[PDB]
RNA sequence: UACCUGGUUGAUCCUGCCAGUAGCAUAUGCUUGUCUCAAAGAUUAAGCCAUGCAUGUCUAAGUACGCACGGCCGGUACAGUGAAACUGCGAAUGGCUCAUUAAAUCAGUUAUGGUUCCUUUGGUCGCUCGUACUUGGAUAACUGUGGUAAUUCUAGAGCUAAUACAUGCCGACGGGCGCUGACCCCCUUCGCGGGGGGGAUGCGUGCAUUUAUCAGUGGUGACUCUAGAUAACCUCGGGCCGAUCGCACGCCGGCGGCGACGACCCAUUCGAACGUCUGCCCUAUCAACUUUCGAUGGUAGUCGCCGUGCCUACCAUGGUGACCACGGGUGACGGGGAAUCAGGGUUCGAUUCCGGAGAGGGAGCCUGAGAAACGGCUACCACAUCCAAGGAAGGCAGCAGGCGCGCAAAUU
RNA sequence: UUAAAGUUGCUGCAGUUAAAAAGCUCGUAGUUGGAUCUCUCUCGGCCGAAGCGUUUACUUUGAAAAAAUUAGAGUGUUCAAAGCAGGCCGCCUGGAUACCGCAGCUAGGAAUAAUGGAAUAGGACCGCGGUUCUAUUUUGUUG
RNA sequence: UCGCUACUACCGAUUGGAUGGUUUAGUGAGGCCCUCGGAUCGGCCCCGCCGGGGUGCCCUGGCGGAGCGCUGA
């Protein structure tokens, strides 16, 4: 199974899949009810999370994470390691002896959910703060906006 | 530090206590209690420093252990007890009742009340929840847990508590057009009517308040205490009535006083 | 001793840190309780705030739930099979959370037979016992037999579950951490999860 | 007060430095009448320490058979004061110092919806359907016999208590609510049958624990929240459901009013602990660094108070860097702040306030709510003390004081 | 050690001959870059609650920012450095106020500076039709 | 250039010495956890001397002995 590529069976803990109802229910269709939440700060849940079948517990809409803290924005730089991406934030720092600025940047690793498909490394992503998900990951992608070369 | 602290240095004490530099190295650290350390007035700084009934800290203990002071109807023999906003202090020997109310400068005032007014206090609502077997529970700014309240009372409201029984007699909701006092920040001690409340989800709300003279200011929603319904307060007010005078107006009002003398 | 600090590692860039304080007590770790199979042995541990944990060192029985029927019972754990974390934890017969173990079936076989009034798990050799027949074929009143007969319409179990009931042992997943709460509770495997777990047991042989 | 002057030439005008000039901090020299405030062994040696002191504690209210006391009354179990000792609490605060430490510490800003919390304040404390008008065994103080050169070392024997250590009920208790349910009644059909009721007999039940399933009181920006229902569970190294104490004395043998001490839990106060965003000196004669020995991430678990490569197994090959990574140096604890000052700026901040760190150097623990504690213990390394040579005992970067080091700092 | 030092020069220095422009050109990062364009749909009793206008930088405002120190108000310590006291014949009265880069939060402005909005038209706005999932109002209730 | 005086920095055979910091391999005190172990200390049993009550039997009290008894620390 594509959904079952790991050594342990993957399921949404809130969902019970063994409701013995009737032979007709077996005959009719086997599609699990899915748990999705409304991560809400004006954000909308993508429809690929309500209709998807992926199993990932660090997703905000269909996983066990809470979004609180800071809302930030960045530009996608690298998509290489499994299920997480590296983004860049560019800012100006003020040096007051010369009354001038200098460009500085930060590289920040965020978690990317499967509900956000067809994303390339040029585009603006909004991120929300959550609990520590790994050693160097504390943010999670909440919205994807295409870059200047929008099709 | 390997544990909790038990001392307070005099320069680190809350400024509204009005403690001088050269009396000692230490200040009374308030005991743990219903009010916060930085938002309370300990009993020693009220009996000795404000009312001058005692000259030293040993005399405050002699007044307290005679069981003369009642804080909201109960005798407290602790001399660093954290009394706070809206509390009622009763000295039966001299027949005095006081209410802890901020003045316009942000300091607790010596506000004497009548024996009838000392029978109740106004309490903000901090938390509402449901406990075992579906019993509603309140938690106030005074750390009072009051169960089976009215279902119309919500967070940020004000209730009236009869100090003899500890039960709710009335309440005021939070809405525009209601009187309030500021209990923190830069507008501490100011009294005015709520005009607007702008909501910032995921962050702190902001409430706009207008005085009786037409001056408008804003505060965080956690620094607002609803006093009365409309323009009429539910408790007696200090001398300044919550209006903040400018330094020029205060200077003119002070100079006019000494000319009157003669 | 065993510590769980973050300052002995490397920085994100790959640089070596220099610690500024020594080991504290809010950072400690303790040896693992490798819960084996046997008569119960539990040791209490005093933990932060003055509370206590229960290190189970041996376990023999546990609370397990037949979820489809909603039937939770005490049952004697028998054997340890495929483990999703380490396949070394099965040779030593170690109980941990989310482990695949074998449990007895008789408490479930009694409830099914006393509720649906049907024989489940009986082999095709005509095994009849007077106590069993009094359980099964006792004569009830009109209304009681009507209420039992309207119930037999949906008294059907899958083919993978009924095979296990032939050998007297079911396959279960422990949903509790036995080395922290001192007990091994869980649920019996069913459906596609049982289908998944029956493949990787055979794939280890 | 937005300032200059001397010095290169036979003489001139420049560049340019040297010297002069004023404050400010350390040391030092000479001099010194009155009075107010007032820093003071930081710099170098976080080097070493003789001696004394710096942490103890009882109310009416845990335990009094010391005549140790003047004194009641004499059958009064205990009149009172009260050493000792058991029990409880504190000793994790304060005081000192600045060695370590370069996104580390720390500052402003946020979050715990990811944790714990002695105590104070408030709630809760007949919600459980199963000897009590009082339960058991000891052991201190005390008496007596001792051992050792030696310590705040302790052995044996004879007593005796508990809010120490254990055990264990009555009562509200009559029931109620869920399953099992032989038997009984009514309506309808000619009947079989169908429908609606009553029920004896049994098994469970409250709050905290653990697992699973179900439906949708109150609230959030958002719960896998709170409250609810169902099937079970519930650790002997064990979970709550009061065998405790004082003062006034009473109403009709029963009922009782004020307190004190304890109690699982909830909330609150004092916090603590982890994370979020921005910010630090010099150095390229440091340009690539990390990953065998976890480096970045995924899955499942162990451990932890909890969130996390915190650790393990199996996978993937990631992660940072001229916008200066990695390495090195710092007479580097960080801020609030101090000196100087036209405006911009330069330098200092060991130092009484806030945060951090340490107790000769490493490491490991016990008790406890809280410590990897040092005026606690256990080892090793370096020093060092008494000795009958068998052994025993150590930690001034606490207050004085001494030695040493120095240009450099006060009273046992 | 600070000023003097416009002898470290952002304000604000020098490079023909006094110290000094690379032998020359290409070229990535960095720095800099020519004109140009004049607020509204639902609700609660004519206003508010809710959407943004492409996004910013900038500017003004608001609240949030430990005390001590510094600036500063009052006050004859006998004056002053200080202190937070004091004054009238039991009363009266203070213990103000300002400042607190950068970053984070908030609300007005829209010049200057970046940025996007239709060119295989997969364009805007209007009415029209079809395919699929689906709202659980209505059949006094229940299927 | 050659001759005379003083002081600094450098090269240098001697695989220099002193002081301190890193590591390979091996050994490894002490605490903590797990599995054993069992010097001692009771209780419930069994007999022997025996009082009371209830009715040869049981509840009891002072005990002594002994049994590869069981159970606890």
């Amino acid at each position: 199974a594509d959904i079952q590529t790991e050594r342990a069976y993957q399921k949404q803990p809130t969902i019970f899949q063994n409701k013995k109802r009737v032979l007709l229910g077996e005959t009719g269709k086997e599609k699990l009810p899915r748990y999705y939440k409304n991560i809400g700060l004006g954000f909308k849940t993508p429809k690929e999370a309500i209709e998807g079948t992926y199993i990932d517990k660090k997703c905000p809409f269909t996983g066990n994470v809470s979004i609180r803290g800071r809302i930030l924005s960045g530009v996608v730089t690298k998509m290489k390691m499994q299920r997480t991406i590296v983004i860049r934030r560019d800012y100006l720092h003020y040096i007051r002896k010369y009354n001038r600025f200098e460009k500085r940047h930060k590289n920040m690793s965020v978690h990317l959910s499967p509900c956000f498909r067809d994303v390339q490394i040029g585009d603006i992503v909004t991120v929300g703060e959550c609990r520590p998900l790994s050693k160097t990951v504390r943010f999670n992608v909440l919205k994807v906006t295409k870059a200047a070369g929008t099709k | 530090a390997r544990g909790p602290k038990k001392h307070l240095k005099r320069v680190a004490a809350p400024k509204h206590w009005m403690l001088d530099k050269l009396t000692g190295v230490f200040a009374p650290r308030p005991s743990t209690g219903p009010h916060k350390l930085r938002e309370c007035l300990p009993l020693i700084i009220f009996l000795r420093n404000r009312l001058k009934y005692a000259l030293t800290g040993d005399e405050v203990k002699k007044i307290c252990m005679q069981r003369f002071i009642k804080i909201d109807g109960k005798v407290r023999t602790d001399i660093t007890y954290p009394a706070g906003f809206m509390d009622v202090i009763s000295i039966d020997k001299t027949g005095e009742n006081f209410r802890l109310i901020y003045d316009t400068k942000g300091r607790f005032a010596v506000h004497r009340i009548t024996p009838e007014e000392a029978k109740y206090k106004l309490c903000k609502v901090r938390k509402i929840f449901v406990g075992t077997k579906g019993i509603p529970h309140l938690v106030t700014h005074d750390a009072r847990t009051i169960r089976y309240p009215d279902p119309l009372i919500k967070v940020n409201d004000t209730i009236q508590i009869d100090l003899e029984t500890g039960k709710i007699t009335d309440f005021i909701k939070f809405d525009t057009g209601n009187l309030c006092m500021v209990t923190g920040g830069a507008n501490l001690g100011r009294i005015g009517v709520i005009t607007n409340r702008e909501r910032h989800p995921g962050s702190f709300d902001v409430v706009h308040v207008k005085d009786a003279n037409g001056n408008s200011f804003a505060t965080r929603l956690s620094n607002i205490f609803v006093i009365g319904k409309g323009n009429k307060p539910w408790i007696s007010l200090p001398r300044g009535k919550g209006i903040r005078l400018t330094i020029a107006e205060e200077r003119d009002k002070r100079l006019a006083a000494k000319q009157s003398s003669g | 001793g065993i510590s769980r600090d973050n300052w002995h590692k490397r920085r994100k860039t790959g640089g070596k840190r220099k610690p500024y304080h020594k080991k504290r007590k809010y950072e400690l770790g303790r040896p693992a309780a490798n819960t084996k199979i046997g008569p119960r042995r539990i040791h209490t541990v005093r933990v932060r705030g003055g509370n206590k944990k229960y290190r189970a060192l041996r376990l023999d029985v546990g609370n397990f739930s037949w979820g489809s029927e909603c039937c939770t019972r005490k049952t004697r754990i028998i054997d340890v099979v495929y483990n999703a974390s380490n396949n070394e934890l099965v040779r030593t017969k170690t109980l941990v959370k989310n482990c695949i173990v074998l449990i007895d079936s008789t408490p479930y076989r009694q409830w099914y037979e006393s509720h649906y009034a049907l024989p489940l798990g009986r082999k095709k050799g005509a095994k009849l016992t007077p106590e069993e027949e009094e359980i099964l074929n006792k004569k009830r009143s009109k209304k009681i037999q009507k209420k039992y007969d309207e119930r037999k319409k949906n008294a059907k179990i899958s083919s993978l579950l009924e095979e296990q009931f032939q050998q007297g042992k079911l396959l279960a997943c422990i949903a509790s951490r036995p080395g922290q709460c001192g007990r091994a509770d869980g649920y019996v495997l069913e459906g596609k999860e049982l289908e998944f777990y029956l493949r990787k047991i055979k794939a280890r042989k």
